[PDB]
DNA sequence: TACTTACATGACAGGATGTATATATCTGACACGTGCCTGGAGACTAGGGAGTAATCCCCTTGGCGGTTAAAACGCGGGGGACAGCGCGTACGTGCGTTTAAGCGGTGCTAGAGCTGTCTACGACCAATTGAGCGGCCTCGGCACCGGGATTCTCCAGGCGGCCAGTG
DNA sequence: CACTGGCCGCCTGGAGAATCCCGGTGCCGAGGCCGCTCAATTGGTCGTAGACAGCTCTAGCACCGCTTAAACGCACGTACGCGCTGTCCCCCGCGTTTTAACCGCCAAGGGGATTACTCCCTAGTCTCCAGGCACGTGTCAGATATATACATCCTGTCATGTAAGTA
């Protein structure tokens, strides 16, 4: 069980802060180096990050959709 | 007072007329002239390569349950070995269709 | 009548008569068996006809289709081939 | 509800009937009246032996599917389960044309 | 008298059949037309075979054993029509 | 004390003068040009023997050689090269 | 006593010589019988190939002002013919190299 | 500070000046054994003419030549420009080797 | 006399300037073995050809005429040696 | 913050249907019997190509002494490959309609194709020759070298626009 | 919410090395001439191959009628490529270092090639005869038909993970 995957999402794009935003590639080393079944939950995050861009706490940056790069919203 | 005519194939011991393959090479204009061992190991050569291909058409037939060859079987004999496919990649079999050829990628999950 | 139009196919039903006496075959399929002879024996006789020529050649003798076997066929079928050949032609020089 | 399968399965049992076929894919009519049409381009008033019409459909067809072997082969290539035109111009290109 | 078009009866489902033959899956609505066009020019360099050999042949009905001659240069020797 | 080893040399030199008198060559362009000569040369008389094969001929005549280029030699080249055999073997037959 | 020596090519008007293919046609070994007119025909197809193919390679070389022909301008030649290519397929030119072929993706912007 | 170029223009600079170029890339002398190497690993004590090494070498050169080309035709086709060992294979496939 | 690592003697910048001249612009690590694999196979079935001329011809040093012969047996016909 | 709850996404199960699986039948193509003649060989002969010894010489093989070009290696890093994912999207698939191919059915004649002629034509030997190739030189078109111009290619300052920060 | 500064992206101007590009120098391979020789030519004959002429007889041309799958077009679910924004990492490029390839030179002999001799071998041809081709004809394997099992596969209902609300 644990805590919700999202949170582990949050503090994972947190944990970096590029200048630009972050794509799912170094987003799901961060699961995975937090320790995460990546592979047999790509519809969970997938949903995650619909989630998590539709209500509004996280903008994207340059994609479109869960495609593309992600930073924090001003605040 | 002329000897019994036998054939250049019983004294080969071959199934193929040294005569027809013979008289193939001679009429077909290939040389001047041919050595007489030359048509004997052809019709060898052709008699063990019909011979192996028909016994990989009778055992794909007896695969397939059936007794009589159709040009199936011999698409199915000659493209289910590499050497032979090796031999006759450019060549078209009539009515043999395709052999059973799926790529593992276009294949379903 | 008509004239007499050959082919390969008797040959064909006594080779598989040998090694397969329980099977049939079908007319297409001689016909194909038919094309398949002609086609090895015309490249044989051209790998042959290039082998007298480079040679300058008036004769292709049993090392010349010898030789043009190993150019056309691979590999191990090519050394039952030589095989197969060199059994038939030391019978036949045995009358 | 009626019943309805789901895209590429029926496609799949296509490719498997038709490779376990031998048999003639094309209608044999309007092939005629396309070689005959064809040759009426080179040469006025030409006819076709049956076994001549025979003979062409089979090389047409065979001819056809070894472009799409190839165009199988490109398009696998291309990481694309939908060919595309390209695809078969490549394969023509390099099958040495 | 004159045909204009019956390139088109080498229809769309039967070019979907020789495809379904080689493996392929899924088309594209372009591939049919060009597979169509080279068909043509296949047809025309067999055909041009054909009628080349057979004006040799001083003829007017094509046979099949020209047909076998002329696939046999272009490197598609056909079995099964030889003889 | 050396054996001659026949080529086209003096022909393709002159075809050059011909079609370009301030042109010059390479041995080794000129070898191409050999081998260029002996290719086409090789694949005529092939076909032509091929079609000499299928109508049971026993000739290759000028038309047999006709045949041959459009078969092997596509469109202008080879009706040019018709147009250029025709008016040669005319030329030839009125000499 | 004797007619005075006339070659044939000069009586077609051809400077490739009709002896010496009609010489390379018998023993070539094509067929038993060759026409009369086969061997002028086939100097003059060779005769037209050989003026075409150095017409390109004079005019590649007066666009690379070298006077003397080079295997580059007979690959230059051969590349840029369309029905040369149609000829010329499998065919390798000793250092002719390739023709000045750059995908256009492979330029930059 | 030294001046250095983008990755990439340098070998469009080898392309331009390769295709202008005519002369032998592979080594002689270790062609030579390779070929000697090869050769004795079928026949022994196999002498080669130094022409024979030559016409094996523009062989080598334009059959690797002409799979490269053909390899980034592949390349194009699958929106890459490196080439890899599977445009190689394909090549190999389609081609019928 | 015996040889037994010349697959190096066709040294990493030989094939790239061989992708140089095969237009190639950057060439993976892995193509370098792969390519002198198939260069090897390819020198194997034509250096087989060519040695079975030779012995044919019931010579021990290898001509260039015979590899040429090889080579256009093979649909490869090469201009400029004697061919 | 744990505990409880309810829905999206797979887990598990099940019935329709297309293709495989059980015989029944009748058919004609395939297996088999018959006349033959066209073709397979046997023996002698003519004669011709090719196998083999010698050798020689020339072209390849074996060997050495430098030489940097070339090969090899290491680091900076820009760039290529690409994993996934919405997003428009184009095509597979189901299914009634239509029509034109398929089946099956008749006239025939024009054309494929076999057969007698005799001519057109080609193959081939002796003599003769004259064009075409080996040898060699010689020389200027080309192989190699030295210095500006331009072209390419990266670099750098300026402007604007965008982006971020604060009262 | 409006002002405002700052930094990057592109515009715009600069700078320096690689190769044109232009002039200068020797040298080698092109080709022109000489010698040779052998192959092309011609006349004439022998022989024979194929177009011509004519017939004949068979399968495609031509036409005609019934039928149901071909197909075809619309609906609609629904699988698809692909641009893209990064990220990962991986050869590209720019050096330095090292070494053996190239050049140049030298000695050896291997065998490629040529000539000669000789004899092994093979087409030709007449003839005799025999085995597969032509042709005819019976007949069970399968082509078709009818009833049944199972993949299969997609779909109906549960399980679980998980997101969301809450004490």
């Amino acid at each position: 069980s644990g805590p919700p995957v999202s949170e582990l999402i949050t503090k994972a794009v947190a944990a970096s802060k590029e200048r630009s935003g972050v794509s799912l590639a170094a987003l799901k080393k961060a699961l995975a180096a937090a320790g995460y079944d990546v592979e047999k939950n790509n519809s969970r995050i997938k949903l995650g990050l619909k989630s998590l861009v539709s209500k509004g706490t996280l903008v994207q940056t340059k994609g479109t959709g869960a495609s593309g790069s992600f930073k924090l919203n001003k605040k | 007072a002329r000897a019994k005519a036998k054939t250049r194939s019983s004294r080969a011991g071959l199934q193929f007329p040294v005569g027809r393959v013979h008289r193939l090479l001679r009429k077909g204009n290939y040389s001047e002239r041919v050595g007489a061992g030359a048509p004997v190991y052809l019709a060898a050569v052709l008699e063990y390569l019909t011979a192996e291909i028909l016994e990989l058409a009778g055992n794909a037939a007896r695969d397939n349950k059936k007794t009589r060859i159709i040009p199936r079987h011999l698409q199915l004999a000659i493209r289910n070995d590499e050497e032979l496919n090796k031999l006759l990649g450019r060549v078209t079999i009539a009515q043999g269709g395709v052999l059973p050829n799926i790529q593992a990628v276009l294949l379903p999950k | 009548k008509r004239s007499r139009k050959e082919s390969y196919s008797v040959y064909v039903y006594k080779v598989l008569k040998q090694v397969h006496p329980d099977t049939g075959i079908s007319s297409k399929a001689m016909g194909i068996m038919n094309s398949f002879v002609n086609d090895i024996f015309e490249r044989i006789a051209g790998e042959a006809s290039r082998l007298a020529h480079y040679n300058k050649r008036s004769t292709i003798t049993s090392r010349e289709i010898q030789t043009a076997v190993r150019l056309l066929l691979p590999g191990e079928l090519a050394k039952h081939a030589v095989s197969e050949g060199t059994k038939a032609v030391t019978k036949y020089t045995s009358a | 509800k009626p019943h309805r399968y789901r895209p590429g399965t029926v496609a799949l049992r296509e490719i498997r009937r038709y490779q376990k076929s031998t048999e003639l894919l094309i209608r044999k009519l309007p092939f005629q009246r396309l070689v005959r049409e064809i040759a009426q381009d080179f040469k006025t008033d030409l006819r076709f032996q049956s076994s001549a019409v025979m003979a062409l459909q089979e090389a047409s067809e065979a001819y056809l599917v070894g472009l799409f072997e190839d165009t199988n082969l490109a398009a696998i290539h291309a990481k694309r389960v939908t060919i595309m035109p390209k695809d078969i111009q490549l394969a023509r290109r390099i099958r040495g044309e | 008298k004159v045909l204009r078009d019956n390139i088109q009866g080498i229809t769309k489902p039967a070019i979907r059949r020789l495809a379904r033959r080689g493996g392929v899956k899924r088309i594209s609505g372009l591939i049919y037309e060009e597979t169509r066009g080279v068909l043509k020019v296949f047809l025309e360099n067999v055909i041009r075979d054909a009628v080349t050999y057979t004006e040799h042949a001083k003829r007017k009905t094509v046979t099949a054993m020209d047909v076998v001659y002329a696939l046999k240069r272009q490197g598609r020797t056909l079995y099964g029509f030889g003889g």
